[PDB]
């Protein structure tokens, strides 16, 4: 995932309190724009373009009724065999603490993306960190889904000639404008799907 | 139309049509199946399918009902042909033993269908049924087939074509109503085609009846350059071959094309170009015994020959799907409980797409065999390479040597490995520069 | 004695029993047969795959080994029994001058019987089959298993049929397994329920090899399966499921009847032919069918035929016999392809092993990524090119993801050229 800044809460959530109000009592269209400004139109868990939009409670409503209307528990997920749907009815016996919440934890500290489209825990992870990354991989089905893997792999390999040729020009110029080129390349990927994998491809480390 | 039948009456309704700028005749009141519904049938509790009037491809894993659908359609179509042939034909019943969902408290099944027949008959509902008392609402089907039969009897009309080319395709014959002889039996009567062709040459209008099916063989089947008879001889792979000496699958595709051409050319005598006749054709495993070089041509050529015939097709070939528009694919969910009520088109456009893309995004299978340990080598090599600052190491060198030996020096995988080495080592040099 | 030459063996570290005097077809030659003027095939001991455009040549081949093995079969069954033979069923090459056709095959039966040359239409195969008959009469031996699975095994669902090991060979080379015979034999074993270990071994073979069927058993008499977690009947199974079931069950029955003395009857020596391994199989099962077979059928020399690249992704390039395109029957010898296929990309297999593109050239959809690349590199990175990229593109589709990357590379190369100047 990407790093996201938890946006200010929409005022529509203040009219509902857990217990006496069902989730369907909330107009979904009244809360979506804030999530859109949060995520830029991409899934919180797999960074795919959102077309089958789905408001997702990071901590499940059934097990966490008190957090049903809490603003920091809402994410705009896609969907289904991946992400939130796999989280509540595909996987099981997991603890929500082990999952990476991409609004208060840096994802790059745990998750590393290869050239081959696979996502593995980052180098040096031990103990709770590796367990965190493993459960984040499993529960959201970040690589076991064939569709997600395939799309991410084909996206990553699409820019590999560019990554090869950018660094080849290292000795061609003074490092200032080369750093400018690298920054410009890091700018575009922000508007594309799976931008964390593309950043892992482009970045120094 | 029904009111006119009770009252040029009903003949122009079936006979009127127009010719496209492409030269393909289009009937004004087109006939095809629109909506198909099953209840407590085999693997389905309830399921509804919407069909196009041009094409429908049904795909999925093993099982899943892709054939079932065709079997149920053919059983429904049997009531049309029976009452076209004779009044009170009584059609065919569902199997009381096999065509009911085993776990169903109703202990009975219904197969519901709706056949669009132009601006007059917007809906011709049909409901075949069976019980382990349940009856069938075949009355409007009987009515429409009776209109066809009676109108043809007073003045001949181009009757609809119905066929089911199942797995069984590979194991007086002069009267146009013989075209309906076991036409839903699961296999074309290729022997009857042989007899019909022999009779045609012995008589040798009938000449154009011969030439039309000959052109169908020559254009649709890629191998057959020419066909004639002494027993039948073919110009197969550039030299003369006997009919029984034809290749497997080559002969099967030949049998499909020839049988359909004969049936359709007998059923539609009044067409200027008979190939443009009405009808519904069901094909199971369209790719059967076909090399991929023929898989990427079979549907295109088949539909170029028979334009306005409504095709319902089952396939397992991602190469075939690469010639099909997104709206025409109908897929099942790979993980379903059987109560999945509908089924819909894919998300990606498959027409013109790469085989590797369709193989993974649509059919949901990895583009490389995950059970082959040699496919994972690039991933392990990449993980090892970055395990120490992205420069080459002895373990990484051993993996590089294994890749070089197994896949080859000119292999794409080795090019990926060496480009990975170059890029990561450079990255490490950039990190060293930034360190100071 | 001579029996020990057949019965001895050794077990691998994997647990697989290996016959030291392994019996397999080593070399095969066809003269004036079907389309071949003179053609030589060298066969692999483990597994061999023939690929090509038309089914005629590959069938021919498998038909030739089936008819050759028929003589072994007949002489195993009846003394001096005449097996199947050509004897001029229009198998002569259609323009051959010799009007004669010989299927020259050289079987290998270990260190001693290094060569057993047979030709049809001298037939010294009796000389070995007489050993296979006289031995197994004085004292039982594990006979070699033979089979052919043609298109005919997709059939819709007269002997003692049972308790006689020679109920095998009954119609094994006919092209279709006797699925009804298997059902009958299963019913009788279930009635009596060594029969128990035969039944359990067969059931384990079905469960392991076939993905869908998790369990199979017989009820009041009728046979039930647990297919896709549902308990249905044999005739309720799909055509693909039933075809795979019939093939695996028929081969397992024949081989468990032919090899009663093995600790695992599933690994006896033999030669099995399969004309269409991918018949009615979803690609998901195509990725697993050969691994499952080879894990369940260790020592058997599989000579199979396929048109499915997904199958070829699981085979080493040494096992392919490839009919190069434009291959007149005058070709002397079939040989392996250059590209290693095992574990390689599917598109690369398509492109270089079967010589057809990854994208169908029959349709363009009124645009084409290659045209965009050609125009972009011609202009070096603009209304016509943007019109091309606006055709259906402008979407996440890979067709746009590659185009935008090439636009970036072209503009970047232009910037490099500007800085260099
Ligand atoms: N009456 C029934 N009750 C319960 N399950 C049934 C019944 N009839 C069929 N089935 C189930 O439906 C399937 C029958 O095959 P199905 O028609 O779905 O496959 P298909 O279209 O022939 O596909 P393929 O040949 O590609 O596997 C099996 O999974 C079987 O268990
Ligand atoms: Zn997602």
């Amino acid at each position: 995932m990407r790093e996201l800044a938890r946006l200010e809460r929409p005022e529509i959530l203040d009219q509902y309190i857990a217990g006496q109000n069902d989730w369907m009592e909330i107009d979904q269209s009244a809360v979506w724009p804030k999530l859109t400004e949060m995520q830029g139109g991409f899934c919180a868990y797999c960074e795919c373009r959102l077309n089958r939009c789905h408001i997702e409670h990071f901590r499940p409503r059934g097990k966490f009724p008190a957090l049903t209307f809490i603003w920091n528990n809402l994410f705009g997920s896609c969907g289904w065999s991946r992400c939130g749907i796999y989280k509540d009815n595909g996987a099981g016996a997991y603890n929500a603490d082990d999952l990476i919440k991409p609004d208060e934890e840096n994802p790059d500290d745990y998750l590393l993306f290869l050239t081959t489209g696979e996502v593995v825990p980052a180098i040096g992870l031990t103990g709770r960190a590796l367990k965190k990354a493993q459960e984040t991989i499993r529960v959201f089905n970040l690589n076991g889904d064939i569709k997600l893997f395939g799309s991410r792999r084909t996206a990553v390999q699409a820019i590999m000639p560019n990554v090869e040729y950018l660094y080849t020009l290292l000795e061609e110029f003074d490092e200032d404008d080369w750093n400018e080129m690298l920054r410009d390349e890091l700018e575009k990927i922000e508007s594309d799907e799976y931008k964390t994998a593309l950043k892992h491809a482009w970045t120094f480390n | 139309l029904l009111s006119a039948f009770e009252l040029e009456m009903c003949r122009d309704y079936i006979q009127d049509g127009h010719v496209d700028e492409s030269g393909i005749f289009r009937p004004d009141n087109a006939f095809y199946l629109r909506r198909l519904t099953l209840k407590d049938f085999r693997r389905f509790s309830l399921l509804e399918i919407k069909l196009e009037e041009d094409l429908t491809v049904i795909i999925g894993n093993n099982g899943k009902g892709k054939a079932a659908i065709l079997y149920a359609i053919a059983k429904t179509l049997s009531w049309f042909v029976a009452n076209i042939l004779k009044e009170g034909g009584s059609g065919q019943r569902l199997s009381e033993m096999t065509d009911i969902k085993n776990d169903a408290e109703d202990r009975y099944s219904d197969v519901s269908s709706t056949f669009f027949f132009g601006k007059g008959l917007k809906s011709v509902p049909i409901r075949l049924s069976r019980s382990a008392r349940r009856d069938s609402e075949v009355k409007p089907a009987k009515d429409l087939a009776d209109i066809w039969r009676v109108i043809n009897e007073v003045n001949t009309i181009n009757l609809p074509t119905f066929a089911l080319y199942n797995v069984e395709r590979s194991q007086r014959r002069e009267e146009r109503f013989d075209a309906y002889s076991q036409t839903l039996g699961g296999a074309g009567r290729f022997d009857h085609f042989v007899e019909w062709y022999i009779y045609l040459h012995k008589r040798t209008t009938e000449s154009v009846q011969k030439s039309i099916v000959e052109k169908a063989i020559c254009s649709v089947v890629p191998s057959i350059s020419n066909i004639w008879v002494e027993l039948v001889k073919v110009t197969n792979d550039g030299h003369d071959v006997t009919i029984d000496q034809l290749s497997d699958g080559q002969r099967v595709f030949l049998s499909l094309v020839a049988d359909l051409a004969r049936r359709m050319v007998m059923l539609n005598p009044l067409l200027e170009n008979p190939l443009e006749g009405r009808g519904i054709v069901l094909i199971d495993e369209i790719e059967l015994h076909l090399h991929p070089k023929w898989q990427q041509e079979v549907i295109l050529n088949l539909r170029s020959a028979f334009p306005n015939i409504q095709f319902i097709i089952t396939t397992h070939s991602p190469i075939v799907l690469s010639t099909i528009e997104k709206r025409c694919i109908r897929e099942f969910e790979p993980n379903d409980d059987g109560d999945q009520s509908f089924l819909d088109s894919p998300d990606m456009q498959t027409k013109g797409s790469e085989n590797a893309q369709i193989l993974e995004q649509v059919m949901n299978v990895h583009s490389t065999p995950p059970g082959i340990a040699e496919s994972h080598w690039l991933g392990n090599f990449e993980l090892l390479l970055l395990d120490n600052s992205g420069e080459l190491d002895n373990h990484s060198q051993v993996l590089y040597d294994q890749i070089k030996a197994h896949f080859g020096i000119d292999s794409i995988e080795l090019k990926k490995a060496d480009s990975l080495i170059r890029i990561n080592k450079m990255k490490n040099k950039l990190n060293k520069i930034r360190a100071e």
